[PDB]
Formats: structure tokens, C-alpha cells, sequence
DNA sequence: CGGGAAAATCTCTAGCA
DNA sequence: ACTGCTAGAGATTTTCCCG
DNA sequence: CGGGAAAATCTCTAGCA
DNA sequence: ACTGCTAGAGATTTTCCCG
């Protein structure tokens, strides 16, 4: 199960806030659901609605992560 | 409760005032004169 | 300080003076002279200085209807990726509109449609079309361009790009599919440093697998949290996120147990 | 690499790809990819994103005509200021506009003149108008309306002050003059506090005042300064302003001395 | 501070200086100079003149700013109420009248003339007019050459008495006399709305009875009693309002 | 780090496992598990399959993924070339197309399809198509009276035919495999970009020899000598390019 | 001499830079020439040009300065 | 010396490159073809 | 540790009728 | 009840790489 | 010293053909 | 060799004012 929580927190998100039109960094998939998706920018837990959250597994993934 | 300013559609004369039936992040839905009408929020003063 | 109200409501109704010049002239402190602007008519002219955010699900697409060269550009685009389709229609009619759009549902898995108001758009053609292939139509507020906000841009760049390679082509479909090709493959940028096909593909691919994951890890882990008993939904090292009668909280590892 | 060089431009040629797709498609450093892009005549599209900074000197105006039901409003604006002059003028000819320039002279102390380069400002009227009041004219570049950004901004607030007032007057050059004075006298902001009219006084009194006051310290206050021989500026406490040929730099206290 | 208070008042005493002169020489707050000034009992610029001139058949409006000099004149088609209240309120738009002192004429007492000044505030009444109309016929019978019609001939006489004649004391210029005065009522008038709010506020220091507000600095509060100006810490005295 | 690297090989010495399973299980770069792999001796996505098939009089073009089974078809005029080529360039534009294997017709030979696969990048070829072709003819017969026309009822035949006919191994319909063997291939790519890039440096580590870099990190380096691979501290080893 | 020294550095300016579209806070006016003027901000002198600065002596002067 | 691209006057399509006679702040003046325009630095890439 | 080079990030404008 | 955005160009900040 | 209130400042959009 | 800007609306920061 572990394994498949570290997979599922490997992905990266790509958010915005209510009235912040700038995309920001690179996020840590947490939870991904319906409606909503929680994540963790700089050790800060965040829920983002799914309508403001793209949610990419950086193929740019083959030099870290 | 409210009064909600609005400018409609490709005219530059705003109107109002109407009620505020449901403002969301974005965009408001007002009532005027039994007309619903949506309009975004930079179209619209909310007092 | 009450004459001042009344003589300044008295000049508002001739010169409509803003806040400032009311607070000035009168010695009324900013509140009364706000109070007496805001209730004018007609000195209410400019809204919020603000912009939205549009819906950036990874199932929903834009269209919209382009003029070039005397005919007429029919173009949808991926909001979460920017991988755009593009095709040249003989019509902006509905018909056109219709199997244009039942193609892009057999071709990708679009889950909703955002277009402006246009008579293209808003047909019962495209309607029946919408409701045969599962597709949600959502139509953007009239007049209102920036609600397309992602699409129309995409027509400035598709048509940029066609001005690069216009002369490359004899015809305007061959160029539009070359400009179509040029920006999904050979154009990189974007989140990921990604071209706009490669990362709509990874855009769908991680929408499967992180489906598939989430579904298998919430079939395992079934905890009740106490905090009125809601669904947990992660816990790590120092916090513990929550569903409590669908509202998604975040509370620390105190003020919560877990069963 | 080089080979790589050699296939990204044979590809550039063809598909127009940004440096990104080039340098992760042919393992080029962002360097080669930039100076491969930069070389090509096709794909420079798009230039600098920047703004001006017109000229906001104590004695420049910007005129304009702007169109108002029908009719053609002129228009004027002090621009270190924003004190807006306007008239409701019978046609947008050269007699008109060199008439209102000359009445503008004779009220205001204008030195320079900046406009559109429209007919009615282009002419040998306002030319002859402006070489007998000793204005200097100064049109903008061709097709851009930005380089008047004062103006035309003033257009858009007169307008709505006369969307303000216009039932409060019978015709339109009543209301126009009366939006010239809610919009010098009744609206208060700025930079200072001030309405238009109290700051283009107070604009017009400090250029006086400090002229004088300058032209009498210079004739007073006479060092010669080295750190080549300039003229000496101002000296406190720690920094000293020279002028050397036509160069005023500043200098701290050390590498300086004073004769 | 506190060194330049006494100082301003013995100097008033001794030969009553005005509080402009006693701000600029000793640093102090106008508000201060003005109540200083106000302790002794021993111790105009929106007034604009409108008349009608004929010339070549043709009529012409001058207004003429008392206290300046400045003058302002327009050719107009006819000598009607309509026209005069449009150049009076371009007038009341571009310079700050207050004031119109005309001369019972058959048109400026007419109803449209009154509206246009109820509405910009203006307030009518009913010799310096005459010997400024002469001077400006001067001019434009000076000048007239140098243009083809009558209206070109009449601004440029206009530019001429307002920004090329320099006399008086100073060798000022119209246009930078009537600059200057205007600066200066907007000072006074600043400094009005200054002393307004300040007024209707009460103090209570050191404790001692009521005292009238003059100035709040920093950590220094100046106040005045008995018609004696002292000066207090901050926290030594509470305002109140009234 | 190090506590994986011997691990992957010895398991790779034992059974012999993908790289992508060595990466997946051991976290290692993937560059150090490719290496791996390539140290034993004993240790694609782009072939589409273009077509035209007869119908109710009209031709349609198809043309299967092989790899995967997606489809996409398309009722054209008349079998020409100019309308094979405009096909091919719009297949192009949309899927990562990197070959085509076509039926040798009289269409597909064509110059303007040559043109055409020229300006992509595609090559050409001269079976899996006519099952593909069957079960896309019995779909259209199967829903051609929901639509009208004849191009409506192909495209639903391709809609059903790519998301909601699920079978094979895992049942995930077509669709969802090409877009898996696209993130696939996209991964292959991204890999040999790396390893191209990484591949013409060299290190001097300890000193030592020459060695062939396999990963950079924060501060270790993990490099190759010998056939044998070894991790050091960055300060204890140089780069060089070649 | 000093005290039209402490005059002319009475008077506000408001600047702004080559690349800067907003307009800097009330300066202290040092020199001003016939191209150019000499301020100082925050304790930090500067040389804007002629057309860049708007020099007011803000009559709000009735409580400070 | 350098290279300058223009978008000269109502016309979408830029065009050069043309050489660079004076970059001043806010606008450049360059000779394209010994035609001297002055076109606004929003308006031209320098290379 | 610390100066340049280089990569990455921030700012911002045109055009999308 | 719904919504500006995209890409490039240049300035500015942060990381890298030996010395 | 320190919490609210209030003033001041920052951000930003519409419209200027 | 020349040039976006202005005002209001709302969010955010800084100052004030006693307790
Ligand atoms: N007006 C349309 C625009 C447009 O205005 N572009 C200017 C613009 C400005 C700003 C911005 F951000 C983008 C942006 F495009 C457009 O782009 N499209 O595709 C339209 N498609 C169809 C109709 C018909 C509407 C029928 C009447 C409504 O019931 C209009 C439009
Ligand atoms: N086009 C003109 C505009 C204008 O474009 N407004 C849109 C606009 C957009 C943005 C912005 F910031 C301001 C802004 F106004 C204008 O305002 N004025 O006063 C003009 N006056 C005269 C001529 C005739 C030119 C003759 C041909 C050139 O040789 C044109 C114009
Ligand atoms: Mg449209
Ligand atoms: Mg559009
Ligand atoms: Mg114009
Ligand atoms: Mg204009
Ligand atoms: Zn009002
Ligand atoms: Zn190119
Ligand atoms: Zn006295
Ligand atoms: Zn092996």
C-alpha cells in the first residue's frame, strides 16, 4: 500500500489561487478527488479545487525525483 | 440586501440597480426587474 | 458636520464631485463622503478591477469559430494542455459545428464543451451532437470574449503560426493542419517544458493512473477520523486531511484521532 | 553537435519550432537554440514588452478631437497637471483648431503642443498659429494613439462626466463646458491632494518660484569644484552635485573638493 | 518649537507682522502664526468683471480679473443672454470665479445668464473694467494686421495683455500675477479647512480646564488658553471632541 | 543510493528485470537502471496502418495504431491522392505519427502523399488493418440509423470503437491505450535524450582513469568503470567533456 | 542665503525612473536646472530628468513641512 | 551593427530586418531601405 | 567560501472581432 | 447559477562550477 | 507596549476610434 | 531624433489612538 501512496505522490500539480492569476510551482499530489485535490507546497497543506489544478507526472522525471 | 450595478451587453451605458441573487468567483447572476440576468464581476459594482 | 451632509449632498446632485472633493470642500471624514458617492445613480460607472479564472479541468474544451482569408477556421483547444484541433469548415453553420464536434469526441475524451454564444454553438445540431456523445455544452456570458479566454488566445498563435508557413502551402487547409502540427509538436514551453501534445497526453495519462491509484488506496484504507465521524483521506506526519459531509478540511494531528 | 546545429536548422526551415523545441529535440544548449531562432526573418514576431514615458514637462499640452453624438469635441490637456481644456467645435478643419490653440495660448502659458498627427493638428493653420505664439509643436508617432496616452485617457473621463450631466443641459456644449468644470474644480485626487485647476496653479506657481529662486542662488552661490573645472550645484553633509560640460553627476564629499 | 512661539508674539507685539511673514521666519505652524495673529484685536481674489465692447460691428465679451489683470475676452455673434452664459461658464470651468461683477446690462440679467450662475456657484453683482477695454481696443487696433478675420485678432491681443505686457511692481506679467493670487487663496483656503476641523475639538493637559486646540504634532501638542499659546507632551493631554 | 545499486544488478543477475522495475523499486535514477540492464549481454508506437474501404459508394480512409488499436476514419470525396495527403498531414498534426504502412494502392504512391509524409517526418512502407476494417464496417452497420448521412455514422462508429468498446488484457478501451503507450513512448524519448546528452562527458574520479558518466546528482556522482558501476562524493571527482 | 537655500528645498517632487510606470513618492527638491533636477529620496540623491518630474509645493503644507 | 523589426502602421505583418539608426527610451528610429522611420519599442525587436 | 556563466524565474505587452 | 490567456522578450534572481 | 480603526498605499482593469 | 495614462474599487500595509 505504501508503494502505492509514494506513487500517487510523486505526481506534480500546477494550481492557482482565488485572485492569484499566476500559476504556481510544482506542488506534491497528496489526494485527488471528485471535486477537489489536496496538496503540499513547501510542507503547507493545501485543497485546491480540481477545476483550478493541472495535474501532470513530469516526464522530465528521468534525471531526479 | 444588496445593489448590484451592472453593464449588460456591448452597451457602454451601465444600469441598476439590481438584487444580488448569487455572486461567485468570477461572475454574479443578479435579478432585475424580474429579469436574471449573469454578468462578470468587472462588469458589475457591488454595494 | 450635519449641514456639511446636507450641503454636500446638495453639490453632489449638481457637480457629482467624488469622495475626495466632497471630503475637502465640506470637512466630512472619508466614511460620509464614501456613504454619499455610493449612494448616487449615477456615479456608479466603473465595476471591480479584477479577472476570473476559467475552467481548467483536464475534460473540457473550448471551440470557437475564426476568420481567415475569407473563410472560416473552426478551432477547439484542450484548456489544461493547449493541444488545439483546427479545421477549415465550408459554413459557420451548425451542421459544420455538429460533426466537427462528434469527430473530436471520437478522438479524444472530452467531458465538456465551453464556447461563446455563438449561432454555431448554441444550435439544437450541436445540442443533439452534445447529448449523443456525453458531452456537457457550457456556454460562456454574452458579449463577454474573455469568458473563451484560452481558445480565442490560441487563435492569435494558430494564426501566427499560419502566418509562418502560408506560403509553404497552396491551399489554407494545408496550412492550417501544417500551423495545427507546428504548435502540438515542434513548439515546446509550457508547465512541464512539454510540447502541447506530449502534454496532453501526459495530462490524460496521469488523469487514468492517479484515477486508478486513488480508487485502489481508498479501497484499502478505510479509517474513520474524530475531530462528527467524517472519511479520512491522508495522514502524514503531522497533519491529517479530512471529509466531513462533503467539505474537505485540513486539521493538525491534534485535535484529531483516528479508529 | 554540429550535426545537430546542421538538423535543427534544416528543421527550423520547415516547421518554425522556439528555441525550446530545439534544444530538446536536436540536445542543443539554450544558446545555439536562441542564436538559430534569432537568425531566422519568419519568426521574429513579437517585440519588446515595455511602456514609454511621455513627456510630463511644466509646459507641454496634448490636444485632441474627439467625437461626441455627432459632434466634435476639442480637446485639451495640460499634462503635468491633467487641467483639461475642451470646446464643442462646427468641424474638425484647421481654422478651428488653430483658433482654439491660440485662445489656449492666450489663457495658459503653453510652450510645447503634442498631438496625433490628424489633419486638423498637421496643418499650416496650426503651424502659422503656433510659430506666432512661440508654441512648439510635437506630433507623435504615426498610428499610435499611446503616445498621446494622456489625451485620450482625459477623452474617456470627459465622456463619462458629460454621461454624468447631459440631462442637466439642453445641447451639448453646455454640457461639455460643464464637465470641464466637475472635471478641473469638483474632483479632487491626483497626486497632490488637488483638483486639476488648484494643482496647474500650484504646477505653474512652483515652476515660477523655483526659477526664481534658482536663478538668484546661482548668481550667489559661485564654486568652482574638482574631483576638470564644473560648476558646483548643491554640498550637504555628504554629497556634492557638479555640473561638468553639459553632465551633472553626483559625488560623495571624498574625491571632491571645493575652491 | 517652544523657542520660536514667544519669539513670533514679541515680535507681533512690536510691530505686527502678518502670519505668513512669522510662519517663514520661524518655523511655525501656520495654524500657530494665525492664532498668534488673532490674539492682537488691532490686527477679493475670485471678484471677475464682465462687460460687452462693440468693434467693427462686431461684439465682443471681456472679463477682467479685478485683483490681476487678467483679462479674458471672446468674440461673440450677438449680444444675447445665451451666449453670455456660455462664456460665463467656460469662464467658471477654467478659472476659479466666484464672483461676477457686470454692469446691469440688458443681458446679463437675463434668466439663462442667472441659471449659469446658480449653477457653477457664481454670485452677481450689479472702475477698472473701462481702462482695461481700452487698453485691449488698443492692442487689437495694434495688431489687427496681422490677421485676416476679427476673432484671431482679438485672441492675439488677448495673448499679448496677458503674457507680453509686464508692468507693475515686479515687472510681472498678467498671467503670472493672476497664477500667484490664485496660489495664494489656495493657501488661505487650505489653511481654512485647517483651522475648521481643528476647531470643533477640545483638550484637556497637564490637571487643568478646557483649551482649544491649535496644533497636533508628533509627541508635541500645541494648545491654546487664556489667549496664551503653550505647548505639552502627547501623552500629558487627552483631545476630545464637540 | 548505494544500498540499491548492488541490489538491482543482483536481481537483475537473478532474474533479469525491466529497468522501469529496477527504478520503480530500488528509487533509482532511471540512467543508473538503464546501464544495468545494458550490462548483460543477454538483456514501435509510431506505425500507423492507413487504408481506404468502399461503403454505401463513399470511401473512407482508416487508419489503425497498430500498437494499440485506436482508429480514425474519415469519409473523403473520392480516393485521390490530394485528400489521402490532407488526411495524413490532419493524422500528423494530431497523433505522434512516425511511419505509415500503407496497401500499396493507387493513392498512396502518390506525390502529393510523398509531399506530404516528406514535410512531417514520416516515413513509408509498402496484418491487423482488415480485422480493424470488419469490426469498424459491422459498428457503422450496427449504428448507422441513429444518424442521417453517412460521415455522422462513421464518426459515431469511431467514437464507439475508441471509448467505449473495452476488452484485451486489462479492459481499458483503445483510447486509453494509445494515450499509455504515448506516455510511454514519451518516457523512451525523454531517456534517450538524457542518455545522449550525458553520454559524450567523462570523469576523473579519486586519482584513476577515465570512466563514462551515469548520473549527476546533488553532491554524488554515479559513474561507470570497467563494467562495474561505483558512486563518489562530487569534490572527489572531475567532469570533462569530449 | 540659507534661507532660499531652504526654500527652493521646501517643494515636492514626483518622479519616476526610465523603466518604472509609477510614480515615486514627494521628493526633496535640491536643484533645478534647465533639463534636469536634483532630488533626494529617502536620504538617497538623484538626478531625474526635466521631463520626468512634477514639482508642486503641496499647499496640504498648512500642517507639516 | 544590429538588426531591427518593425510593425510600422496599421499593417499586422512586421517586417525587415532594417538597421538601426537610434535607440532612444520609448521609441527607436531606423533606415529601412534609406526609408527613416520611427517606430515605438513595443513595436520592434533589436537584435 | 566566491565571482562569473548559466539556468530559472519574474514582469508585461499584443492579440484573441 | 461563473470566470483571461498564451508566448516571447528582456530584466532580475537563484543555481552551478570550479579557483 | 498592543489590538482595532482608520488612513495610506498597492494592484489592476476599462476606455481612450 | 521618442515614449500610456487616469480613476476608482478592492486588497493589503502602515499609522493612530487610547487601554
Ligand atoms: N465578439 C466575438 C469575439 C471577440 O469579441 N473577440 C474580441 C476579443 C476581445 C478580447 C478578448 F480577450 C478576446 C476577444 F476575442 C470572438 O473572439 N469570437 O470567437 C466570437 N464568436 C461569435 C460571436 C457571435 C456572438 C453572437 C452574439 C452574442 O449572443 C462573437 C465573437
Ligand atoms: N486612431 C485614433 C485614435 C485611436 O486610435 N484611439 C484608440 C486608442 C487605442 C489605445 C489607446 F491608448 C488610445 C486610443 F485612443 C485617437 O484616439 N485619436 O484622437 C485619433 N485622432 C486622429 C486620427 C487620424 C490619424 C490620421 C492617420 C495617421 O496619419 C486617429 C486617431
Ligand atoms: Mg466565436
Ligand atoms: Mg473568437
Ligand atoms: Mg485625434
Ligand atoms: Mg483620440
Ligand atoms: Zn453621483
Ligand atoms: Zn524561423
Ligand atoms: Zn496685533
Ligand atoms: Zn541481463
Amino acid at each position: 500500500l505504501q508503494k502505492q501512496i509514494t506513487k500517487i505522490q510523486n505526481f506534480r500539480v500546477y494550481y492557482r489561487d482565488s485572485r492569484d492569476p499566476v500559476w504556481k510551482g510544482p506542488a506534491k499530489l497528496l489526494w485527488k478527488g471528485e471535486g477537489a485535490v489536496v496538496i503540499q507546497d513547501n510542507s503547507d497543506i493545501k485543497v485546491v479545487p480540481r477545476r483550478k489544478a493541472k495535474i501532470i507526472r513530469d516526464y522530465g522525471k528521468q534525471m531526479a525525483g | 440586501n444588496f445593489r448590484v450595478y451592472y453593464r449588460d451587453s456591448r452597451d457602454p451605458v451601465w444600469k441598476g440597480p439590481a438584487k444580488l441573487l448569487w455572486k461567485g468567483e468570477g461572475a454574479v447572476v443578479i435579478q432585475d426587474n424580474s429579469d436574471i440576468k449573469v454578468v462578470p464581476r468587472r462588469k458589475a459594482k457591488i454595494i | 458636520f450635519l449641514d456639511g451632509i446636507d450641503k454636500a449632498q446638495e453639490e453632489h446632485e449638481k457637480y457629482h464631485s467624488n469622495w475626495r472633493a466632497m471630503a475637502s470642500d465640506f470637512n466630512l471624514p472619508p466614511v460620509v463622503a464614501k456613504e454619499i458617492v455610493a449612494s448616487c445613480d449615477k456615479c456608479q460607472l466603473k465595476g471591480e478591477a479584477m479577472h476570473g479564472q476559467v475552467d481548467c479541468s483536464p475534460g473540457i474544451w473550448q471551440l470557437d469559430c475564426t476568420h481567415l482569408e475569407g473563410k472560416v477556421i473552426l478551432v477547439a483547444v484542450h484548456v489544461a494542455s493547449g493541444y488545439i484541433e483546427a479545421e477549415v469548415i465550408p459554413a459557420e453553420t451548425g451542421q459544420e459545428t455538429a460533426y466537427f464536434l462528434l469527430k473530436l469526441a471520437g478522438r479524444w475524451p472530452v467531458k465538456t464543451v465551453h464556447t461563446d454564444n455563438g449561432s454555431n454553438f448554441t444550435s439544437t445540431t450541436v445540442k443533439a451532437a452534445c447529448w449523443w456523445a456525453g458531452i456537457k455544452q457550457e456556454f460562456g456570458i454574452p458579449y463577454n470574449p474573455q469568458s473563451q479566454g484560452v481558445i480565442e488566445s490560441m487563435n492569435k498563435e494558430l494564426k501566427k503560426i499560419i502566418g509562418q508557413v502560408r506560403d509553404q502551402a497552396e491551399h489554407l487547409k494545408t496550412a492550417v493542419q501544417m500551423a495545427v502540427f507546428i504548435h502540438n509538436f515542434k513548439r515546446k514551453g509550457g508547465i512541464g517544458g512539454y510540447s502541447a501534445g506530449e502534454r496532453i497526453v501526459d495530462i490524460i495519462a496521469t488523469d487514468i493512473q492517479t484515477k486508478e491509484l486513488q480508487k485502489q488506496i481508498t479501497k484499502i484504507q478505510n479509517f474513520r477520523v474524530y475531530y462528527g465521524p467524517a472519511k479520512l483521506l491522508w495522514k502524514g506526519e503531522g497533519a491529517v486531511v479530512i471529509q466531513d459531509n462533503s467539505d474537505i478540511k485540513v486539521v493538525p494531528r491534534r485535535k484529531a484521532k483516528i479508529i
